[PDB]
């Protein structure tokens, strides 16, 4: 949104860059930060940890009723069966979308997100626009922003991550996928479907 | 604190800005900001709750429109100054130096295997906040409770939109680090945690969605039996 008081994006980036390099230089001198530590953290979240992990959990739940039960009972323990878990996903609670209920997650207080299964959150999830509105006008938000129309008669449950408990949505399995392999089913599971802002891919 | 950052329910923030796709890190400075999280945590600058509080104390206008990772930088500086680990005057001098010489080198330093070990352990092992307490849970599933109207000036996880509102306990998760003490440098002081369900009508009145409910996590002191 326009703000006549705000500098250009270019000037903002230039200032931040200098401020971050300055702080970095100091933490490096303190011996608590190194170039390899920076590169390792970046590598993990750019190529190792991402939504493909959550997709694996979703497809297993879709194709294994017993695992699904365990997943809904204790998300952390269930995900550990697939070697999935860790930082910012120590406590996970998965919620199941059905014909009667639709779930959507948010961190109104900051940006809390299940890193182990979805990787780092997209910028819109961390921004004030989505965070402020989803708990108040979830139906309108889903329709206007994501083109996702949830019938008035269907309940929308919004989960606000105010604690360390991380909420993840288990989207409904799309129709016309009977007997599909886990690999094929995975192509329908998106980061958005696990946040609850969109359903899993149709067809 | 009643900070602007507590945006749940706030009107007028505008439409969601959502590109079709985006990189995990939009610039090199973001990778640095991100990596400073485990670095400052290991160095004792702050714990998770304190980290959040530092961001909550930002200039609201700056918070609302600055790139996400800038919030992280602000909290590092805040706690660096608080603990006396960062000299503000030196930081300001170095900032100007890097403004004038953006391509100047970073300080010479030795790589440390222990820092890589810490990163791998934190990422794959996590930093669990669950704790065991001697007291049993005061509440249980089905209990109708009211959220506190207390308004601490320090850190807390009491979104203004749920204060004084009545809801139903959905699940008891066991005990966890208590933000009201931890975020204010007063220790873990673990408390039982519960997810509580609030109807949209309860939260927003007539303007609320007639078929919606919000689930919010409440530490034991936050709620009382109804
Ligand atoms: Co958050």
């Amino acid at each position: 949104t326009e703000n006549i008081l705000r500098k250009s994006d270019e000037e903002i980036q230039k200032e931040i860059t200098a401020r971050v390099k300055a702080l970095e230089s100091m933490l490096i001198e303190q011996g608590i930060l190194t170039t390899s530590m920076i590169d390792r953290m970046a590598e993990i979240y750019e190529n190792e940890v991402g939504p493909h992990l959550g997709a694996k959990v979703v497809v297993k739940a879709w194709t294994d009723p017993e695992f699904k039960k365990r997943l809904l009972a204790d998300g952390t323990e269930a995900c550990k069966e697939l070697g999935i878990g860790g930082l910012q996903g120590e406590d996970m609670m998965w919620v199941e979308n059905t014909d009667e209920v639709h779930h959507v997650v948010v961190c109104t207080l900051c940006s809390c997100y299940p890193w182990p299964v979805l990787g780092l959150p997209p910028n819109w999830f961390k921004e004030p626009q989505y965070r402020s509105r989803v708990v108040r006008e979830p139906r309108q938000l889903l329709k206007e922003e994501f083109g996702f129309e949830v019938p008035p008669s269907k309940e929308i449950k919004v989960w606000d991550s105010s604690s360390e408990m991380r909420f993840v949505v288990l989207p409904q399995r799309p129709a016309g996928t009977d007997g599909w392999s886990e690999e094929e089913l995975a192509t329908l599971v998106t980061r958005e479907s696990m946040i609850g802002v969109e359903p899993a891919k149709a067809v | 604190m009643n900070g602007v950052y507590d945006v749940g329910g706030t009107d007028g923030l505008g439409p969601i800005n959502r590109p079709a796709d985006e990189p995990v890190f939009r610039a090199e400075w973001e990778k640095v900001a991100f990596a400073m999280f485990p670095a400052t945590f290991r160095a004792g600058f702050m714990g998770l709750d304190e980290f959040r509080f530092g961001i909550e104390q930002m200039n609201p206008a700056e918070y609302l429109e600055s790139p996400y990772y800038w919030h992280w930088i602000r909290t590092y500086i805040h706690h660096g100054v608080r603990t006396g680990k960062i000299d503000l005057e030196e930081l300001e001098r170095r900032t100007q130096y890097y403004r004038e010489n953006p391509d100047a080198p970073l300080p010479e330093h030795e790589q440390k295997p222990e820092l890589i070990e810490f990163v791998n352990q934190a990422v794959y092992g996590g930093l669990p906040a669950s704790r065991e307490v001697d007291r049993p849970p005061k509440f249980k599933e089905g209990d109708v409770v009211r959220f506190s109207t207390a308004s601490p000036k320090g850190h807390a996880r009491r979104a203004r939109y749920v204060r004084g509102k009545t809801g139903t306990v959905v699940k008891h998760h066991g005990a966890y680090i208590y933000p009201d003490t931890a975020g204010n440098g007063l220790g873990e002081c673990p408390e039982h945690l519960y997810t509580v369900r609030f109807t949209a009508q309860e939260l927003w009145g007539p303007e609320g969605d007639p078929n919606s409910s919000v689930y919010y996590d409440c530490w034991e002191p936050y709620i009382e039996l109804v």
